[PDB]
């Protein structure tokens, strides 16, 4: 049993910031890198990042602005997004998955957690 | 259970770039001799030729010359190994000589009919003779032509080259499209260089014509000879040859157009006066351009007038094939093997190395053992980067092959 | 910029072999991989490498790439099949792209 | 099976015999070295090497030709050395030959 699993439900307004973890259950946190996933509600697979979990290096991320950013604690083995300055767009569920064969497939999802950035 | 064997893809994660001085690399394993080896592996899809010949090594009676596709499987126990099922044996062995790419549910081998002899030797002995034999890469009993097939085309797009001929192991498939490695033989007439391209500065004993003597087998030669890549539109057997651009212009030797990272990568040994390797990515193919590797460490051994190490435009025609691969981009970190010594084939080592720097390596065999061509070839199985080298280790001459894993940790 | 377009709607019957193509520029030598994820669940890897199926998964399913194109076919659609479905590839140049998705609307 | 004792390309060797060269007896398997001090070398067969007169094996600031007798070489001419068998480096240049100082070696190995 194999599973990347996150928190809640999250209600941001706009302009805030939300972190959301990414726990990893049942695998080795250090072999297979972890790889960042947004689905828009009603829209398809958008690949947000890859973030590598031994060197912890400049995490690489899909092309945008420097607002998403990655980081670690490998004692936790735990990932983690901060979406500074939410805005209504960057909404919908935020799933990690691990690159389990490098540039074949991502071999276990995330459950999700719906961030919505609601005015009210 | 069994690991899949695929292009090296995908990010790094671990890896490994700061040099490390400990032994970490494993190489992992009469009157006959065979040379002129051929090794191409693509997608889990090996080929291996060779040319047997009898008692003299460089001039022998040829006994005969075997091409032969099998597939890259785990042995088992999670190490790489190389295993066939089909091989094939022309007619006549004089006529077929220095020999893959990879199609879907194909292996197309051009070669080179020459029954005078090597067309390096005597060209002029060479008329204008091309053959193409494919292998079916899985058996299939009742197949007929799908199985073994034998074409020789009828016409060649030459251009300003009078005959062109394969002249590299391993090639690329950019799409439908084939690509095999070759050579040009055009006229010395024919070619123009600027003497001022040649880099005279910085040596003393050089002169500036020794780039373009060095370009000919000698400086009373027929042909220069300049290395390229020989396409083929599968779909459509119009070949138009495809020639290295002017940057770092050397002599057409043995060539490996692979793909690595999903991008094609050019090798090619240092026959002619830089010693040095020379490698890098390619930009364009159908026109061709490869960006050369800053390398500014590793050589080839060398005859008196051009050794190891030398970096002075002299006329010099003498060389060993040392290729390398491309382990990663950002850093990138190339891996292969070259030969210790100045002016000798011995002490062969596989190097992991970077432009201005290597990581690691190890001794392939002892100082005095000789061994001059080297092919290596480098995949990834299962998200650690492998790489599997052929190599004639010497004191039977028989080109063999031993594969090493390569380290993610400076550890 | 690298895209995986792929038909927004394919419309099969009970029974018939449902095929869907992903078009990208060069996809024979890059390594595809597809993923179904019916509505309000995670994504399920189903067909990767072109040609394998992953560990405990229904041999229904079947992959195949050739020029600019990689299609995975179905022996037959059940009551199961019905989801949408999304292909991707890995390219050094940009990134792991995605494709855009298909739907699968099967009759009954 | 180690490396033979380096002959200078010097006038002022002795080893050098008059009338008959320097007989090296090497062989198979072997190293030697030959170091440049204004001489271009070359490898013939017999009958150049009785007439001896006028790719080079040297050019003549420290030029060194190193030779294995075993087939594996970097040079792509592909010429041996045969046990049992014998060659011939001399050179015909003189300051600016093979007579003169029995500028020969025997290469029987
Ligand atoms: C190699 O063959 C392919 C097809 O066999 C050629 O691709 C064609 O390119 C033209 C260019 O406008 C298109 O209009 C056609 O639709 C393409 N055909 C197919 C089947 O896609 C390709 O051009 C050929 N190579 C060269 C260099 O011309
Ligand atoms: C190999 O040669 C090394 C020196 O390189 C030589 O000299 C420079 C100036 C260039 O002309 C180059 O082409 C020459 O090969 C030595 O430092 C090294 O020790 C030699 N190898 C061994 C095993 O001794
Ligand atoms: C050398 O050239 C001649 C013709 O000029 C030819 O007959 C002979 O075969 C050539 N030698 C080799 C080794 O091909
Ligand atoms: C060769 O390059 C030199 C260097 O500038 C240039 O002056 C000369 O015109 C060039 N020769 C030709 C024929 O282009
Ligand atoms: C090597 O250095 C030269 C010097 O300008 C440069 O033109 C070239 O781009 C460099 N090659 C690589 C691969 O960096
Ligand atoms: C060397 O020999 C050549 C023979 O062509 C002759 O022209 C030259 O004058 C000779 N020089 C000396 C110094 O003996
Ligand atoms: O290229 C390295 C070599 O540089 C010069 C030689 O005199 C040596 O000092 C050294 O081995």
């Amino acid at each position: 049993q194999v599973q990347l699993v996150q928190s809640g439900s999250e209600l941001k307004k706009p302009g805030a910031s939300v972190k959301v973890s990414c726990k990893a259950s049942g695998y080795t946190f250090t072999s297979y890198a972890v790889n960042w996933v947004r689905q828009a509600p009603g829209q398809g697979l958008e690949w947000v990042g890859w973030m590598s979990t031994n060197t912890g290096d400049p995490i690489y991320a899909q092309g945008f602005t420097g607002r998403f950013v990655f980081s670690l604690d490998t004692s936790v083995s735990t990932a983690y997004l901060q979406i500074s300055s939410l805005k209504a767009e960057d909404s919908g569920v935020y799933y990690c998955a691990r690159e389990g064969l490098r540039g074949r497939a991502f071999d276990i999802w995330g459950q999700g957690t719906m961030v919505t950035v609601s005015s009210a | 259970i069994s690991q899949g064997v695929s292009d090296l893809v995908g990010l790094p994660n671990q890896i490994c770039l700061q040099k490390t001085t400990s032994t970490i690399l494993k190489p992992r394993l009469e009157g006959v001799c065979i040379t002129d080896p051929l090794l191409a592996v693509d997608n889990g899809f090996f080929a291996y030729s060779h040319l047997e010949k009898i008692g003299s090594c460089t001039r022998g009676i040829a006994k005969q010359r075997i091409i032969g596709v099998g597939e890259v499987l785990d042995r088992g126990d999670k190490v790489p190994s190389m295993f066939m099922t089909n091989v094939w044996t022309p007619p006549n062995p004089s006529t077929i000589h220095h020999c893959s790419t990879y199609h879907e549910d194909f292996y197309y081998t051009l070669c080179a009919v020459s029954h005078v002899g090597d067309p390096i030797l005597n060209s002029t002995s060479w008329t204008e003779s091309l053959s193409l034999i494919r292998l079916a890469v899985r058996p299939k009993s009742d197949s007929g032509d799908y199985n073994q097939k034998y074409i020789a085309i009828t016409k060649v797009e030459r251009g300003k080259y009078d005959k062109v001929m394969p002249y590299g192991p391993s090639g690329i498939k950019q799409g439908d499209t084939l690509y095999f490695p070759a050579v040009g033989f055009l006229p010395r007439t024919e070619f123009q260089y600027n003497d001022s391209n040649c880099p005279i500065i910085h040596c003393k004993y050089s002169k500036a014509e020794n780039c373009r003597l060095s370009m000919g087998v000698n400086s009373k030669s027929h042909y220069i000879l300049r290395s390229g890549l020989l396409k083929y539109n599968l779909s459509l057997i119009i070949l138009q040859f495809i020639e290295i651009a002017d940057n770092r212009l050397t002599i057409g030797s043995p060539s490996k157009i692979y793909n690595s990272l999903g991008q094609p990568v050019f090798y090619q040994a240092s026959y002619s006066w830089d010693t040095m390797i020379k490698l890098g990515d390619v930009d364009t193919v159908d026109p061709l351009r490869v960006q050369w590797r800053n390398n500014s460490v590793i050589s080839r051994p060398g005859q008196s007038q051009c050794p190891r190490f030398n970096v002075c435009p002299e006329v010099c025609w003498e060389g060993t094939y040392n290729d390398a691969f491309l382990i990663d981009r950002l850093n990138w970190v190339s891996a292969g093997v070259y030969l210790n010594s100045n002016q000798t084939a011995e002490n062969p080592v596989f190097a992991v190395f970077k432009d201005n720097e290597i990581l690691y390596q190890v001794p392939l065999a002892e100082d005095d053992t000789n061994a001059q061509k080297t092919i290596t070839d480098c995949f990834l199985l299962e998200n650690v980067i492998w790489c599997i080298s052929l190599v004639e280790i010497y004191d039977v001459i028989r080109p063999k092959l031993f594969a090493v894993k390569i380290p993610a940790q400076c550890s | 910029s690298y895209e995986l377009t792929q038909p927004p709607s394919v419309s099969v019957s009970p029974g018939q072999t449902a095929r869907i193509t992903c078009s990208g520029d060069k996809l024979g030598d890059k390594y595809a991989a597809w993923y179904q994820q019916k509505p309000g669940q995670s994504p399920v890897l189903v067909i990767y490498q072109n040609t394998k199926r992953p560990s405990g998964i229904p041999e229904r399913f079947s992959g195949s790439s050739s020029g600019n194109t990689a299609t995975l076919t179905i022996s037959g659609t059940q009551a199961m099949d019905e989801a949408d479905y999304f292909c991707q590839a890995w390219d050094s140049r940009t990134n792991w792209v995605f494709g855009g998705g298909t739907k699968l609307t099967v009759l009954g | 099976s180690i490396v033979l004792e380096p002959i200078y390309w010097n006038s002022s060797n002795s080893k050098f015999l008059p009338g008959q060269g320097l007989v090296l007896y090497p062989q198979i398997g072997d190293k030697l070295d030959i170091i440049c001090p204004y001489y271009k070398v070359y490898m013939v067969d017999k009958d150049q090497a009785d007439r001896c007169t006028i790719t080079p094996l040297l050019n003549c600031q420290d030029i060194k030709f190193t030779i294995k007798f075993q087939e594996f070489s970097p040079n792509l001419w592909g010429l041996e050395f045969q046990k049992n068998k014998d060659y011939y480096i001399i050179s015909t240049s003189n300051g600016s030959v093979c007579q003169t100082r029995a500028m020969k070696i025997l290469m029987k190995v």
